[PDB]
DNA sequence: TCCGTTACCGCCATCAATATCCACCTGCAGATTCTACCAAAAGTGTATTTGGAAACTGCTCCATCAAAAGGCATGTTCAGCTGAATTCAGCTGAACATGCCTTTTGATGGAGCAGTTTCCAAATACACTTTTGGTAGAATCTGCAGGTGGATATTGATGGCGGT
DNA sequence: ACCGCCATCAATATCCACCTGCAGATTCTACCAAAAGTGTATTTGGAAACTGCTCCATCAAAAGGCATGTTCAGCTGAATTCAGCTGAACATGCCTTTTGATGGAGCAGTTTCCAAATACACTTTTGGTAGAATCTGCAGGTGGATATTGATGGCGGTAACGGA
């Protein structure tokens, strides 16, 4: 079924986390919603490399595959899961 | 020896300018730059179609590998255009 | 009476914990149904696997990890502790991705 | 010799590829300049001077240094101004500059810099006042005279610099600066002798019975100098010193009117003819690694309780200088302002309520007391003086000694003051100019041109008159003018530490020698 | 006889992007139609750089193609900013552009 | 011979007739060298040897016996080299290095 | 008194004028003796007794000249960022390590 | 019968190299997926940059020299010159048994 | 020779003047061109290198443009 | 304390020198046209194998219901602080003039760059045989995580000894 | 009473040692499908040897740029203050984890079949280098018409002041 309005599933204290990781100290209370937005660029180029690679292949089971070699070519390789 | 071949895309962008714009000049340089554009984008559409061919195990590449190469390379709003304009050419290459 | 640390000093503790730990922070089940809606856009009726959720959440992870420490050095250069978007947008532009 | 000078040789030549035109003799058949034996006279270049030191030829490194300036100096002269060689040359020579210096500081010397004096203004007949700037040309007379060449209708240059002192020690033998070892004749008529021979021996130097604490001591001064050393002991600074506060000039003098306000007013028997008063000049010493400097220094007038009015009450600073050598540097400013409240605090004890300080910065070039100030010292901007004494005054007023401070402008409009007899005259003062130019009309062009100047000028109120301490005449210092031309034609600069120091005893031995035959 | 450019009504020589693609060695066989998209394709990227380039050139009252035309036709489309965001154009400078906060007062 | 491979004529561990098999089915050429595969090997197995050693040091110091993604972290960040190689790849498991500014300690 | 100031420019006038002259100028800023010397020098250390063709050292003097005005133009946002006006170097090796080549 | 497809991997031999150095450091199943990940990354670039120099030579034989530049020009620093060193003696001895 | 100062001040003033700079530090010029020397040192070896495979004595545009184009750096017009 | 007087400060006004703009004239090289010539490339025809596709059957694993719960998410209050505005004070590159220089363009002498032909050594293909590496199956051993007790750095609060 | 620096005490948090339970690592046994080394025949791109032929490297004139010297004012850095901001702690209630079972469309294997790429032969064309002739938009040169900065003064607004 199609729902929405997952992006406020990204809890305060996940992305507090995630700041603290970084080495910051001071945290502004108006970023947070920048980097929801920030992130949907980026999640929409994954997803429609990865639906081209599954659309390709005339499969209906995406693969961590499609995924890994879409990433690839973006500059972004990753290791860990063969390929 | 002295006239080998040495074949480019001189006339071709010459005669397709003619079309868009009759009273217009390219001196020298245009050719260039429109050849390296050309050189280098039939280079990242061909490898692109040839590792995808390659993902698949298949021993043929047809339009379809390289229709697909173009759609990831080239996103939605060229990528539309350039899906019409395709199968409407092989449709009439079929036809024909 | 509570002890009431000073702002500053606790910021320390975490600085030390969180980089001796490499274990996700972020939940599977929004981040799963995030995904499914997201990418039932482009097609309807698909089927994902278990390991490409978490391939994809580990791969996107690292983006703001390495993002982070850009953000940092560039607010620091403004001679500030605190960051602001205008880091992100300076950091992105730079870096080509947006212009 | 060469083990020692070889260091420096050595840097000379590494520098690639500015030591490249020096490497090899000039040339001037191969090199497009036939000319160069008519410009220099004795062409000669490194390698030269690296034979003559290999076989032995120089009898002390003074000859060696005096050859590399002096080939500086003919490539300096030869090239021009822009020339590469000009650059190549000058920074060779910078590069030596700190190369040779611990060298000489290690075989016993002094120092191995070239350094010269300033170049003497020279005096002409042209309008019986006329100084010669520097760098200008002129036409001599059998070098005992030279005459201007603008107002003219041997010809040379003002270019000739005065090459420093040399003295020889006694027991050594050793040539090096006066000014570095700070020795001078009359103090030790039996000779120099240097640290190394005194160190050897186990001696120490003659006590300097020149010194400034070994002169006559004044109230004033005593005042002044336990003020500073009490501020000082309070600050505890550690590299601070001791501090030295004299008055060394007190004399009666009197003003006289000019003939413009005679007319008005003299004439009309509305003021006196001309006012008394007492002129006073004290310099402040510090002792800084056994040696007194001198750093701060002023002129001041006093009217007595007998003036005649409106001068009535009251002090003025004539002129303010001060040399930027103080330890520690930090301190300096509190120092002045210590030793600007401690007399101001002394003349309101005396019962003096009125004081006028005239702060006009220096003219470029210009000195007001000490000559050759350095040039890393600034020259203070008005808004710069109006500040250091604006701030004086807060102070002063924290101490419950000032009990206020005014512009000129503030002054005369809560004064009431109607009439231009009522303005306050000083000796050398630009109000008396000012009203001499001008000449109700003359009240109100006076109004307005004080009170554009009103910034620049600060009136002090502070609240018969004796005076404890006793006159000392002194005709070299009646007045900054003598004081100067002593200081130019002795060349007793204050451009470097060294040269302030060696002023500052010149000085105190002059002052000396002059107060008892 | 009859070419197969005029047979597809394609201004390219489509023969001789066949000829490149059997001795690029990408595949050991390849398709007939392939070459004709591809050929599509880089003729329609090639008419859009060109009708740039002219409208360019014509917005400066000029009426010869030159690199700073190029230049100011790709930088100003977001297109062709983002696909050539690695590509330097020869002569081509820059875009003029002043920030505000730069402004006196 | 009929027991003397070609990876043992060369001396080297890693296998050389299977990286020949995906040369042949790469379609990279329609002729493959002999000589390219048993060059290629020496690197690899080479390369493979830096890494390790790399790992090790990072592995021992830590009191510990077991390999961990963060070890393999720490030896590629701490090399201007394989830094340089390997700038645009992503680990799982790596996390960053710790990095205090001076200016934001409390001097 | 005296007569003077004939017309003096306010301080940053002329640098807008001189930008918007040189914006629309498209032609080479580096002299090509000097360039081809440092090649020349450069090169020297790799392989001795080496001919270069003027193409490939006009293409090298592009390259470089392009690299330096991106270079200039990424660090020109990040000092206006930090709300001043004078280029400090720290622009230049903050923007140097952002692109990522500082690895 | 009826079995399931084979698979391939170098476990073997990246179980061998780890024993020359470490004899007593064991190895976990993790860290080989990264191990292959890295190794078939090296492999498919340097055999691209030795293909893509072959192109530019227009040689229809590959051979030792291309890959050897591309050994050169892929790999930055000294330590390229280090694999060349290996890879070249194991040529050379190559040729030798 | 040195051969480093031939980027002379009032070239790279001009240079930066593109960016709309009005104010130049006196202490920018020195890391300047140690970048621009660093940058220029990896495309020469890249050439050198292309140049050395071919076993040909003359470099050539051809290798600059393809040792350029691995460092995503095409260049549009020497490619013919 | 309020009104006449005055000087200071600032709004706005025509202009002076400079720069930018357009309009006309003149001589020149690239674009356009035309002609002939000829070899590499594209068209058809025929036969042959093979790769994707059809129907069929068997194995599989993911969504949803379902329950018990303890720890983390959210609301409320208290307080310490650090960024923005104000004023002031010191200074270096912008804006001119002046003497001096080396970019830019003009024709050259010999070592690599092709051209051609023939012979050589490695590449490829077909057939046999033994065999190392993946794996189904199973049995055996152990370092690592967690619980509990003990000992030690570390920090804030009521005072205490120096300067103001 | 403040500001620095500090000994002492009670409470937190961490590191270490001893002990115990268990999933993951290690090793026989064997497997026939697939790989590699060996034994022959044949063919083709490159090297050696000779030649003819250009193109990079090395000197000379005249004046628009290049380096020095002088002065200054908007620019940058420092000390001070205040109030909305976030961080911490405590109480109360919902939310994800894990395990079990079930149903069936999607995926994989098998055989046989049909149209298309490819190796040859043949011919008829079409664009590149060659030449010549012709024209026209464009780079300098000159001449007048307006737009821009800015020092400066006439005069209004205003604050300060002094006598009534």
């Amino acid at each position: 079924k199609v729902l929405r309005d997952n992006i406020q599933g990204i809890t305060k204290p996940a992305i507090r986390r995630l700041a603290r990781r970084g080495g910051v100290k001071r945290i502004s209370g108006l970023i947070y919603e920048e980097t929801r937005g920030v992130l949907k660029v980026f999640l929409e180029n994954v997803i429609r490399d990865a639906v081209t690679y599954t659309e390709h292949a005339k499969r209906k089971t995406v693969t961590a595959m499609d995924v890994v070699y879409a990433l690839k070519r973006q500059g972004r390789t990753l290791y860990g899961f063969g390929g | 020896r002295k006239r080998s071949r040495k074949e480019s895309y001189s006339i071709y962008v010459y005669k397709v300018l003619k079309q868009v714009h009759p009273d217009t000049g390219i001196s020298s340089k245009a050719m260039g730059i429109m050849n390296s554009f050309v050189n280098d984008i039939f280079e990242r559409i061909a490898g692109e179609a040839s590792r995808l061919a390659h993902y698949n195990k298949r021993s043929t590449i047809t339009s379809r590998e390289i229709q697909t190469a173009v759609r990831l390379l080239l996103p939605g709003e060229l990528a539309k255009h350039a899906v019409s304009e395709g199968t409407k050419a092989v449709t009439k290459y079929t036809s024909a | 009476k509570p002890h009431r640390y000073r702002p500053g000093t606790v910021a320390l503790r975490e600085i030390r914990r969180y980089q001796k730990s490499t274990e996700l922070l972020i939940r599977k089940l929004p981040f799963q149904r995030l995904v499914r809606e997201i990418a039932q856009d482009f097609k309807t009726d698909l089927r994902f696997q278990s390991s490409a959720v978490m391939a994809l959440q580990e791969a996107c992870e690292a983006y703001l990890v390495g993002l982070f420490e850009d953000t940092n050095l560039c607010a620091i250069h403004a001679k500030r502790v605190t960051i602001m978007p205008k880091d992100i947008q300076l950091a992105r532009r730079i870096r080509g991705e947006r212009a | 010799l060469r083990q020692a000078l070889m260091p420096t040789l050595e840097a000379l030549y590494r520098q690639d590829p500015e030591s490249l035109p020096f490497r090899q003799p000039v040339d001037p058949q191969l090199l497009g300049i036939p000319d160069y034996f008519d410009i220099v006279k004795s062409p000669m270049d490194l390698s030269t001077i690296k034979r003559k030191l290999d076989t032995g030829q120089y009898q002390e490194p003074w000859q060696y240094v005096d050859d590399i300036w002096l080939m500086f100096n003919n490539a300096w002269l030869y090239n021009r101004k822009t020339s590469r060689v000009y650059k190549y040359c000058s920074k060779l020579s910078e590069v030596f500059e700190q190369e040779i210096d611990p060298v000489m500081q290690s075989l016993g010397y002094c120092c191995g810099r070239k350094l010269e004096f300033s170049p003497q203004t020279l005096c002409c007949y042209g309008k019986q006042l006329c100084t010669i700037p520097r760098d200008a040309t002129y036409y001599s007379y059998q070098n005992r005279y030279h005459f201007c060449e603008k107002c003219f209708n041997s010809k040379r240059k003002n270019d000739t610099l005065d090459p420093e002192l040399f003295v020889e020690c006694t027991e050594c033998g050793r040539k090096m600066h006066q000014i570095c070892v700070l020795h001078h004749e009359i103090i030790w008529p039996a000779g120099f002798v240097c640290d190394g021979c005194l160190k050897k021996s186990a001696r120490t130097r003659k006590e300097n019975k020149f010194s400034a604490k070994r002169l006559p001591s004044t109230r004033l001064g005593t005042f002044l100098e336990n003020r500073v050393n009490d501020f000082l002991r309070r600050q505890n600074h550690p590299e601070s010193g001791e501090v030295t506060v004299r008055v060394v000039h007190a004399s009666d003098k009197t003003v006289e009117v000019k003939p413009g306000m005679k007319a008005r007013f003299v004439d009309s028997g509305e003021m006196a003819e001309s006012f008394p008063y007492r002129t006073k000049a004290l310099f402040a010493f510090e002792e800084i690694d056994g040696v007194d400097l001198c750093f701060f220094g002023m002129h001041v007038q006093e009217y007595g309780s007998d003036c005649p009015p409106p001068n009535q009450r009251r002090v003025y600073i004539s002129y303010l200088d001060s040399v930027h050598f103080f330890r520690p540097k930090c301190l300096r400013t509190a120092v002045y302002h210590e030793i600007l409240i401690g007399y101001l605090e002394y003349v309101k004890k005396l019962g003096y309520t009125t004081g006028h300080i005239w702060a006009c910065p220096p003219s470029e070039g210009d000195d007001y007391i000490f000559h050759c100030h350095p040039p890393d010292q600034k020259i203070p901007k008005p808004k710069r003086l109006q500040e250091w004494y604006k701030k004086m005054l807060d102070k002063a007023v924290s101490e419950r000694i000032v009990h206020d401070y005014k512009d000129i402008f503030k002054q005369a409009t809560e004064d009431r003051l109607t009439s231009a007899k009522e303005l306050p005259y000083f000796e050398g003062d630009f109000w008396p100019n000012v009203l001499e130019e001008s000449i109700n009309d003359l009240s109100q062009k006076l109004y307005a041109t004080m009170e554009k100047h009103k910034e620049v000028f600060f009136v002090i109120r502070l609240i018969p008159i004796v005076d404890p301490d006793p006159l000392i005449p002194c005709d070299l210092m009646d007045g900054r003018d003598a004081f100067l031309t002593l200081a130019r034609d002795k060349h007793l600069e204050f451009s470097s530490l060294r040269r302030a120091q060696w002023s500052t005893m010149c000085m105190l031995v002059e002052l000396h020698t002059q107060s008892q035959d | 006889a009859k070419t197969r450019s005029s047979r597809a009504g394609l201004q390219f020589p489509v023969g001789r992007v066949h000829r490149l693609l059997r001795k690029g060695n990408y595949s050991e066989r390849v398709g007939a139609g392939a070459p004709v998209y591809l050929a599509a394709v880089l003729e329609y990227l090639t008419a859009e750089i060109l009708e740039l380039a002219g409208n360019a050139a014509r917005d400066n009252k000029k009426t010869r193609i030159i690199p700073r035309h190029l230049q100011l036709a790709i930088r100003n489309d977001e297109e062709l900013n983002k696909l050539l965001g690695r590509v330097t154009i020869a002569q081509g400078g820059v875009l003029p552009n002043i920030q505000a906060v730069l402004l006196p007062k």
